[PDB]
């Protein structure tokens, strides 16, 4: 017990940007300053003039996972091999947070780039995102608030079937109790919605597709 | 590559 609260309490204080503040800043409401829209190549150019005038995202999650009851006990080898294969996972499933069905969040939520405009840069590059939006339209179907991705990303990095470890007794019961703390808390939040544990465990296997679709798709650049 | 990007990370607070 007090498993679920810790680890939640980890990612609100861990990761800048929750589906909270992104909903909310998606919403155009308690705001009259929305996000600037990216949505062709001279706002882009625009855009791209004042960022030279990601490194924080996966230590955002690094200082998440060493807050997990039990992974800063672990070997540091072990800590960097688990981090070192779920953090795009993660990256990736969070990723939908800030995602609808026309454009995504950047910049800490001050930028809004539009899906029409990402698909119509030439390739390779317009098969960058769209993949993204893909699982992100059917990941943000599941309707899963901040404690639900709390326990989703704990569970994507606290699997003890990542190559190289060494104490892979101890990654595995700390994933069973992770995931015995996510199915019990999944049907007390999303109790209609029997089928939600299964649902998510094949979230994670297409992650992991499309974590190495993704490095692939990097490499020829 | 970026296990030295979270090798920092991992040893941040101190």
């Amino acid at each position: 017990k007090s498993l679920a609260k810790r680890i939640y309490e980890a990612y609100l204080k861990n990761f800048n940007m929750n589906k909270v503040k992104a909903r909310v800043i998606l919403s155009g409401k308690a705001s009259n300053n929305p996000p600037f829209v990216i949505h062709d190549m001279e706002t882009l150019c625009m855009a791209e003039k004042t960022l030279v005038a990601s490194v924080e995202t996966v230590t955002e999650l690094t200082e998440f996972a060493k807050a997990i009851p039990g992974f800063a006990n672990l070997d540091l080898n072990d800590q960097v091999t688990l981090l070192k294969y779920g953090v795009y996972e993660a990256i990736f499933a969070m990723l939908s947070s800030v995602m609808n069905k026309d454009g995504m969040l950047v910049a800490y939520g001050n930028g809004f780039i539009t899906r029409e405009f990402l698909k119509s840069l030439r390739k390779p590059f317009c098969d960058i995102m769209e993949p993204k939006f893909d699982f992100a339209m059917k990941f943000n179907a599941l309707e899963l608030d901040d404690s639900d991705i709390s326990l989703f990303v704990a569970a994507i990095i606290c699997c003890g079937d990542r190559p190289g470890l060494l104490n892979v007794g101890h990654i595995e019961k700390m994933q069973e109790g992770i995931v015995h703390v996510l199915r019990l808390h999944l049907q007390s939040n999303h109790p209609d919605d029997i089928f939600l544990f299964p649902k998510l465990l094949q979230k994670m296997a297409d992650l992991r597709q499309l974590v190495t679709e993704h490095a692939q798709l990097v490499q020829i650049i | 590559g970026l296990e030295a990007i979270i090798r920092k990370a991992l040893m941040g607070k101190y």
